[PDB]
């Protein structure tokens, strides 16, 4: 019941009916404990409840060495083929295919990937550099030839020669804006297709705050349950002292009456 | 097996060599690319000098 | 090194990138306008020797013509290259973080499951002893009536 | 068995050489990049749009 | 004995899958072999220079 | 073939200790002082970090 009271309150689902019900399982806990304490002797009550809590001590104990255990077991050990298909391994299923827990990658091996990738670009750089050069040197000769052919002194071949210069200035011009046109598509075509990846990193990201989010609320309610429990303590004691003093000052004086 | 371990141990050093080789090469590409663009800042001023035509 | 250092590293790299992807795209732009400039001075140059018969007057316009062509793609590619360009290579260079930060968020992820189950743990030992609290607590209450009785 | 444990660690320090290696060259780049640009057109590349 | 136990130690040297470097899984010698085409290609693309 | 392996052994060592030793401390030298000359010389450009603007 109470379990159920706190997944309700870290899920903010208040499905309106809900309160009917609660108040039936609240009701059927206590007639339940007052068959109990009906049936039953206090003295063997609180035994049982002594060890019921033997147990749920000797529980954590187990699942404090266990979860120690894991910790250490950092991988080098060797998948041991152990046999007898014995247990259902149903537990509260079934589930665990996903041990591909291979090592999640470190920041450092990523970010050495990420060095190694850049060293990519810069020699594609230095490649395409040294082609530049070659086709430059290529041009200045290619030009110095054509100017060569024009030079017959003739008002006419001076301004053919600035015509020609002024054609090629721009048709290498637009082959430089084609270009950069063209890079610029590459560049966004790569981001684009990058696009959802980056949305599916932004829900991820939602979900850790989410995620942060819920853990700090269950932090809440388990600071409240502490709080909660020291208090019930006080309380069991107060009400015991209450009980004897009614017996003290209010029945054993009969008697003499 | 124990010619199988050598062979490793020899790749290993020949990577390694690999590895330092390529930095040397590339320290001396880009000590020769600084003394160049000293000297090719002096020529490049030249051929825009085409566009003074006036008279 | 403090999410500090791995996020200065993370913008070292991407600076690194955005300096060199830069410089290459302006490369290949070049060389690509070489290539075409190679290209029609080598298809041009038998033709230039029969234009020199054309009136003086229709030169000087076309060579007009072409000056005012040259200066408006010139003010397109320069605007292409100083203001659509930069802001493209920086938006790719925060892409190379991707692969990093995923692989943070799988770590994180990884890490808040494990403590969503250590806290659901320790709620259940918590409420595990309120209930046997309560139950004591009933009985008290429970017997102060058959006092009163 | 040394031998085995040795081929192991001495390659993974071949792999933070590596690693080291392409970190210098990519600053090496950048700088040599840098030179050959007027300050304020790589200030553009870093940083323009992120100025007021 | 000592010959048996040589045979096994680098058989499971050589067979043994390890995260060297990156998001990949590898053996030894996959991951010895990338990085030696890697500068191999590396080199290549300065000797074009 | 016991002087042999042990041979290889410490070729493996000093080929590691010549790595950790003597190239990595050179290379992390040069790294660190390449990425202090480029904060200082932007930060002396903008008046402020440079890693703050791209946060």
């Amino acid at each position: 019941f109470l379990r159920s009271l706190h997944d309700d309150s870290i899920s903010s689902s208040v499905h309106p009916g809900k309160e009917d019900l609660r108040s039936l399982s609240h009701q059927q806990w206590m007639s339940m404990a007052e068959k109990v304490w009906n049936t039953h002797t206090p003295n063997h009550i609180l035994a049982a409840l002594e060890r019921l809590t033997l147990n749920s001590t000797q529980e954590l104990k187990k699942l404090q060495f266990s979860q120690a255990a894991d910790l250490s077991k950092g991988p080098s050990c060797q998948l041991k083929e152990f046999s007898e298909p014995i247990t259902q391994s149903r537990s509260c299923n079934e589930s665990t295919h996903l041990d591909p827990q291979e090592t999640l990658p470190s920041f450092h091996s990523l970010i050495q990937e990420g060095w190694a990738n850049s060293v990519k670009v810069s020699s594609e750089l230095r490649r395409v550099q040294s082609q530049a050069q070659a086709l430059s040197e290529h041009l200045a000769e290619r030009i110095q030839e054509i100017h060569k052919k024009l030079s017959d002194g003739s008002e006419v071949s001076v301004l053919t020669r600035a015509a020609f210069d002024a054609e090629l200035r721009c048709v290498i011009l637009r082959g430089c804006r084609d270009a950069l046109m063209q890079e610029c598509r590459m560049l966004q075509e790569e981001a684009a297709g990058k696009k959802q990846e980056m949305k599916l990193l932004q829900q991820q990201q939602q979900n850790i705050q989410e995620a942060c989010l819920l853990l700090d609320k269950k932090q809440k309610h388990i600071q409240i349950l502490i709080k909660g429990n020291s208090s019930s303590k006080s309380q069991i004691r107060r009400s015991s002292v209450e009980a004897q003093k009614y017996v003290q000052d209010k029945l054993l004086p009969w008697p003499q009456e | 097996a124990l010619m199988r371990m050598e062979s490793l141990e020899a790749e290993m050093e020949e990577v390694t060599e690999q590895i330092l080789t390529w930095r040397e090469q590339q320290k001396t590409a880009f000590q020769m690319n600084s003394d160049a663009n000293s000297s090719c800042i002096t020529a490049q001023t030249s051929y825009l000098s085409i566009e003074n035509l006036h008279p | 090194g403090t999410t500090e250092d791995k996020c200065k590293e993370m913008m070292r790299l991407q600076l690194a990138y955005i300096c060199a992807k830069h410089k290459l795209i302006q490369m290949k732009a070049k060389s690509a306008s070489l290539k075409v400039g190679l290209q029609w001075a080598e298809n041009n140059a038998s033709v230039v020797q029969d234009k020199a018969s054309q009136k003086e007057e229709n030169l000087k316009v076309r060579i007009t013509s072409l000056k005012n062509e040259t200066l408006q793609i010139e003010n397109h590619t320069n605007s292409i290259s100083n203001e659509k360009l930069p802001g493209l290579v920086r938006d790719n260079a925060q892409l190379l973080n991707m692969p990093i930060v995923k692989g943070d968020y799988d770590l994180q992820m990884a890490h808040q499951t494990s403590c969503s189950s250590r806290q659901d743990l320790v709620c259940d030992h918590l409420m595990k002893q309120k209930a046997s609290f309560e139950l004591l607590q009933l009985g008290y209450e429970l017997e102060l009536r058959k006092h009163r009785d | 068995l040394k031998t085995d444990e040795e081929l192991a660690r001495s390659f993974r320090q071949i792999l933070d050489l590596s690693f080291k290696v392409n970190k210098e060259i990519s600053l090496q780049s950048q700088k040599a990049v840098e030179e050959t640009c007027e300050s304020a057109l790589v200030r553009q590349w870093y940083f323009d749009g992120s100025l007021p | 004995e000592t010959s048996e136990n040589i045979v096994d130690v680098v058989r499971e040297r050589h067979q043994s899958k390890e995260k060297w470097a990156g998001s990949t899984i590898s053996t030894l010698c996959e991951k010895m072999k990338e990085l030696r085409q890697s500068y191999e290609a590396f080199q290549q693309s300065s000797l074009q220079d | 073939k016991a002087k042999f392996e042990s041979e290889v052994l410490t070729r493996l060592r000093n080929m590691r200790h010549k790595i950790k030793r003597e190239d990595l401390v050179s290379i992390e030298k040069i790294i660190a002082d390449r990425e202090r000359e480029w904060e200082r010389k932007w930060e002396k450009i903008l008046g402020k970090c440079p890693f703050s603007l791209l946060k």
